[PDB]
């Protein structure tokens, strides 16, 4: 089962990371990627999202970290968070980094994403293997 | 394209110096040499374009040679 | 021993360095710090004794620190 | 099921290592490894074993192969073939290269092993990733 790995997965970034909140995102519809949706995540939910709506957020596929990921490289960034599921600017979050993962025909499905609302955390190339662990693992699921 | 763009330069380099000297393509042909590339970027994907074209290459030409499949 | 050199290595070190601050050790306690180091050993196995020892370190203490684990 | 992942690694292996013969040996009883079976191949088999008799042949824990991989490190050789399921010395072979694979509790549970009939192969360095990456992925698997 497909959340099983992610679950799985994402808890080891999440601690690894040493991130304060972690997440799975996963697009829909397949191949089309209107919709976005946190399917998992660790840690303390941003203050701007609840438990509720964390599904069916659109993508806006103009913003730096769709088209970056497509350049297959990661994202990360101080401000711009695209796929957390509101509009709010969410001030609190201090960092994100995020990579693609690809589905099993090779198509981007969604992101691994680690936020930090402190200002401190363990250097990029340290995430960049962290992330990438994880991406070549999710990349090889199925969903049921 | 919303493909990964490291298969994807791994995949077409495989079918522009490979797949592409198939004496006999067929769905079946088309099918089994895709099957074997994606299986084999899945598992170990390649990090930068030029190792990516590199090892579409190799890998195609192996998967040639090794599965005596009729070139020219 | 039967055992994946690199892991005992990974392992014992997690064990000696973290595990043994435990203030509170039970099998719960030892089943779910065992099942973390597996997993995540499996997720990328380690390749040099000195890297494995390091990783080890590191990957408990993680643990012990987003688990907020009592330690002392 | 554990051996399509076997045959599916091995099938990879074959062909980025463009061996003449392969084979995954898996070791029982569990934890135990006094016997050890072909449990997939691709190529032409050697002469002095045929496609009966692939498994249940003992294994002789003093011979080099065997304690190598304990020390975490690949194995080859031009004339000591441990685990093939036969005395008869073989001398069609030359060269055999192998690595353990480890269960999912890391113990030590097979091996994954390319031969050459011919005399030239890659080097090793090429032959340690392609297994190295099997073994990764074998590692993850179960017995249903
Ligand atoms: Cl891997």
């Amino acid at each position: 089962r497909f959340e099983s790995v992610a679950l799985e997965q994402l808890q080891i970034v999440h601690i690894s990371s040493e991130a304060d909140f972690s997440a799975v995102y996963s697009f829909r519809p397949k191949n089309l990627n209107y919709f976005v949706d946190i399917i998992a995540y660790e840690g303390k939910l941003p203050s701007t999202i609840s438990e509720k709506s964390l599904g069916g957020y659109p993508v806006d596929k103009t913003m730096d970290e769709y088209t970056v990921h497509l350049n297959g490289r990661h994202y990360y960034s101080n401000s711009k968070f695209a796929f957390l599921p509101t509009k709010k600017p969410t001030p609190e979050i201090n960092y994100m980094y995020s990579c693609p993962y690809f589905n099993l025909d090779n198509i981007y499905a969604g992101t691994i994403t680690m936020y930090w609302y402190r200002n401190d955390h363990i250097s990029n190339d340290r995430l960049e293997s962290i992330c990438a662990q994880a991406a070549r693992i999710l990349g090889r699921a199925k969903k049921l | 394209m919303n493909v990964d763009p490291h298969f994807d330069k791994f995949m077409e380099s495989g079918i522009r110096h490979v797949y592409m000297l198939f004496e006999n393509k067929s769905v079946e042909s088309s099918e089994q040499f895709y099957s074997f590339m994606r299986t084999t970027y899945k598992n170990d994907p390649c990090s930068s374009d030029f190792e990516c074209i590199e090892r579409g290459a190799e890998m195609a030409q192996s998967y040639a040679r090794i599965m005596n499949i009729k070139l020219e």
